[PDB]
């Protein structure tokens, strides 16, 4: 029945700027009886279950900062971070209690910063693995913002495809920055064939492409 | 020469009158009670002869008929029959003494009396008179037969009583002048009856149900009040008592019925409890039902149905405006003395009769009977208005919990004993209070008082 | 504090039964107004409440879901079980379990994550991302462990057993098409440590019951 | 006659 809207999607705040996030309901959950607004806000960090910042509209629970407040009543709500510390980072829920339990879709918060290239890392297939007869080689991007970056293989200048997966994590509660990794998977055959090994970086913060190479060989 | 034909009947009335018991109302009229003879002296043009009838014919209401037992047929004879009989206890010269009997089962009312002569193979037929009949509580075969006679005198004779008042803290009282024996009264309460729903709708039936003290006795619920039916009193517990009288102005109930009377059967303003209990007793004692006014201090007033007065809290502490079960500091209702033959012989005496609209039964403000007996013993599946008036008595107070995000609810406390204390009438010959909490349930507090509540409550 | 634990089977066939198991700690379901609930997530998906049983053992579901649902509990063991039909690779997700008060849904578990697929399980091998002048910049060196081929998910994976959390990043899994899953850790430490200091990578898979530890060991070149 |  009831159905629970968040807004923004998604929100980039400076470190120590005031973020909000709203929400809004089918129909009122304020139940007229006791006059309480029977909503509540949680937060979830990446890897982690959500945890419980406020119910009934503003009252905050036991041991959570005063910067996070909640505010509104009827059908539309509001959270508001006063100052956005670095480590606020994560995805805001909105539920309505009212009537059984629903959850808005979630809103992600993150740290606006400065651009800030990636530092590039490579590192050949282990001896241990070359026995089991593939070779996943590993290229590292490693603090980067923002997110979007972008990695290509050649292997002896041949441009690769269909054989190299990417992951990225999510942003960092400290240095407020993101890594990523390209894993290039071969047969040992081929890796036993070619010489040299290259990922290649796009990123904001270059004006031109970052290659980072080793040679195969015992150095 | 001459047909035999009627000069004159001398009813005796005086005599007839002291021996009926309704020697002491204010009235010119006959006034009789059923199951009872009465003598007559019918003085006629000659004697009898021995080829010649005498036939009676009695009926009250608008469409009497003899099926409905709202006619009757029957010859002069020497045998007494079971029905209406005359029996011929002497002939002087021309004038005849006569022995008339009416059936303990007749409907009360107004009736008519005429008399029917068969001779020189001719008929003939003369209206002689009218009387009244009233219920009969000295005859031990009425349904209202009440055998101890300081009970009867206080019950039935007694125009002035006692009713209690206040709460149970402040315990007082105020008197009360029921007046049934002052002028045009007993005619007005036979008036009600004419003017009921039961009545407007189907007079044939209704005249025929007279008979019936449990009949009587529930439209007398329904008609003391003005609801539905123009009744005779309207209740306001606003304060404000503009266009009318302040109900703690009231002393008795000849003023309420006369002006109910003189404006045309309109209702009169205003009554509470009380009020409505003390007419509807003057209704009662008129007619021949014995009854009293009780008093029950922390009335519940349940409204649906569940045998508990109910409030309601979040599981937090807030309080949840839900509900409309209430309770009353104290309110007033009767009892008349009638056997139940619809019910069993275990339930006869005291019944419940309340002409306050709280509740409406088969949509109408009407309240009982309700065996006394039976609500003592929670047996609320009988007739009439049990559950509502055991919660009267006996309700248990429960708060509730209540979680509005599941809806479940659950008990949080139970208060099983400060509904219905100190239930009041007043004494046979004083003016002392009566407790009468006893013949309403059992002991407060005890074990059988906890497994009726059960017991009733799945009679639901 | 109030503690909870999910529990049961990681991996599960199309077309049966799903039932998994709360425990928990801090406070007795046997206490009059006390409700445990369960919810679950599916990957990149909103949460969605599912079902939840009271102290006398009054229940509700998801209307949606009531025809799938089962709850117990038993207040003996503290522990509460649910029971969902026909698990579709739909109903892959974490399922939380969580306490109820007069409040909202206040205290969760950690969650186990519920795979629906017809595939076995299989443990990872571990190999090292060892530090060369290749993943050096600035007394910075770059380090790291690759478990590569398991299923189904989870892995855990630890530093020097925990002693070691400052710069380490753990990526997410990737399903390769092979139809294994496969992630990495890597941390960076300073260069001087290189030499003296020892870094031990710990990995645990419990579905298939694989722990290793794999030193990874600085190479020179 | 008064609501308690
Ligand atoms: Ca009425
Ligand atoms: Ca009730
Ligand atoms: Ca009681």
């Amino acid at each position: 029945d009831i159905v629970m809207t968040q807004s923004p999607d998604s929100l980039a705040v400076s470190l120590g700027e005031r973020a909000t996030i709203n929400c809004k309901s089918s129909q009122s959950v304020l139940y007229s009886s006791n006059n309480k607004n029977y909503l509540a806000w949680y937060q979830q960090k990446p890897g982690q279950p959500p945890k419980l910042l406020i119910s009934w509209a503003s009252t905050r629970e036991s041991g959570v900062p005063d910067r996070f407040s909640g505010s509104g009543s009827g059908t539309d709500f509001t959270l508001t971070i006063s100052s956005l510390q670095a480590e606020d980072v994560a995805v805001y829920y909105c539920q309505q209690y009212y009537s059984l339990w629903t959850f808005g879709q979630g809103t992600k918060v993150e740290i606006k910063r400065t651009v800030a290239a990636p530092s590039v890392f490579i590192f050949p297939p282990s001896d241990e693995q070359l026995k089991s007869g593939t070779a996943s080689v590993v290229c590292l991007l490693n603090n980067f913002y923002p997110r979007e970056a972008k990695v290509q293989w050649k292997v002896d200048n041949a441009l690769q495809s269909g054989n190299s997966q990417e992951s990225v994590t999510e942003q960092d509660s400290k240095d407020s920055t993101y890594s990523l990794s390209s894993t290039l998977t071969l047969s040992k055959a081929d890796y036993e064939k070619h010489k040299v090994y290259a990922c290649e970086v796009t990123h904001q913060g270059l004006s031109s492409p970052v290659t980072k190479s080793f040679n195969r060989g015992e150095c | 020469m001459a047909a035999l034909g009627v000069q004159s009947i001398n009813w005796q009335t005086a005599f007839n009158r002291q021996a009926h018991h309704t020697d002491k109302f204010s009235s010119q009229e006959l006034i009789l009670r059923r199951g009872q003879n009465f003598q007559v002296l019918m003085i006629m043009n000659k004697g009898l002869g021995s080829n010649e009838r005498l036939e009676f014919i009695v009926s009250t209401g608008p469409y009497p008929s003899e099926s409905a037992m709202t006619k009757a047929v029957f010859p002069l004879s020497n045998g007494s029959s079971g029905g209406w009989s005359a029996v011929l206890q002497a002939s002087n010269g021309n004038t005849l003494t006569i022995s008339i009997s009416s059936p303990a089962s007749a409907p009360i009312g107004r009736y008519t009396m005429a008399l029917q002569i068969f001779s020189q193979g001719g008929i003939s037929s003369v209206k002689l008179g009218t009387f009244i009949l009233l219920f009969n509580p000295w005859l031990n075969v009425d349904s209202v037969f009440m055998g101890n006679h300081a009970e009867r005198e206080e019950y039935v004779q007694e125009d002035a009583g006692i009713i209690f008042v206040g709460s149970t803290n402040r315990i007082g009282m105020i008197g009360w002048n029921f007046g049934q024996f002052e002028e045009d009264i007993l005619s007005i309460c036979l008036s009600i009856l004419d003017r009921s729903l039961n009545f407007r709708r189907d007079a044939a039936t209704d005249v025929a149900s007279r008979n019936d003290p449990k009949y009587v006795g529930r439209v007398l619920s329904a008609m003391i009040n003005s609801n539905d039916d123009n009744g005779v009193l309207a209740g306001n517990w606003s304060g404000t008592y503009t266009g009318g009288r302040d109900p703690r102005s009231w002393n008795g109930s000849v003023e309420i019925l006369k002006n109910w009377k003189k404006s045309g059967f309109s209702p009169v303003r205003y009554g509470q409890c009380w009020v409505f209990a003390g007419t509807l007793n003057t209704a009662l004692r008129s007619l021949g039902i014995p009854s009293r006014v009780i008093t029950n201090f922390n009335s519940a007033h349940d409204t649906d149905r569940n045998l508990s007065v109910d409030v309601y809290y979040d599981p937090m502490g807030n309080p949840l405006d839900k509900g409309s079960d209430s309770v009353w500091n104290f309110h007033v209702w009767n009892e008349g003395w009638f056997v139940r033959s619809d019910l069993g012989p275990s339930y006869g005496g005291w019944q419940v009769l309340d002409a306050t609209p709280q509740e409406r039964s088969q949509g109408v403000f009407q309240c009982g009977p309700a065996s006394v007996i039976g609500v003592r013993e929670g047996d609320v599946q009988l007739n009439f208005d049990m559950p509502f008036i055991f919660a009267e008595v006996n309700a248990d107070r429960i708060t509730w919990l209540y979680d509005n995000t599941t809806g479940k609810q659950w008990k949080n406390s139970v208060n099983s004993h400060t509904i219905g204390r100190y239930i009041s009438t007043k004494a046979v010959g004083s003016n002392a209070r009566m407790d009468v909490t006893d013949k309403y349930k059992y002991p407060e507090g005890s074990d059988q008082e906890r497994q009726v509540f059960q017991k009733a409550l799945g009679k639901l | 504090q109030i503690t909870l634990k999910e529990s049961g089977p990681t991996l599960v066939k199309p077309t049966q039964t799903l039932t998994l198991t709360c425990t928990f700690s801090g406070f007795s379901l046997d206490t009059s107004g006390v409700s445990v609930g369960w919810i679950r997530q599916p990957p990149g998906k909103a949460l969605e409440w599912l079902a939840l049983i009271f102290w006398d053992d009054d229940k509700r579901y998801s209307p949606s879901l009531k025809s799938r649902l089962t709850i117990t509990k038993d207040t003996s063991k503290n522990q509460v079980v649910l029971t969902m039909t026909n698990m579709e690779p739909v109903d892959t997700a974490t399922y939380y379990c969580a306490h109820r008060f007069v409040g909202t849904l206040d205290v969760w578990g950690q969650g186990t994550t519920v795979t629906v697929s017809s595939a076995s399980t299989k443990g990872p091998s571990v190999f090292p991302l060892a530090p060369s002048s290749k993943s050096t910049s600035g007394g910075t060196a770059a380090l790291g462990c690759l478990v590569k081929d398991y299923f189904p998910e989870p892995v855990t994976v630890s530093w020097n057993s925990g002693a070691l959390t400052s710069g380490v990043h753990t990526f997410p899994a990737v399903l390769q098409s092979s139809g294994l899953y496969s992630l990495s850790s890597v941390v960076t430490v300073p260069s001087s440590s290189l030499g003296t200091q020892t870094y031990i990578c710990n990995v645990n898979h419990k579905p298939s019951n694989t722990k290793v530890d794999k030193r990874v060991e600085p190479k020179s070149c | 006659x008064v609501p308690l």
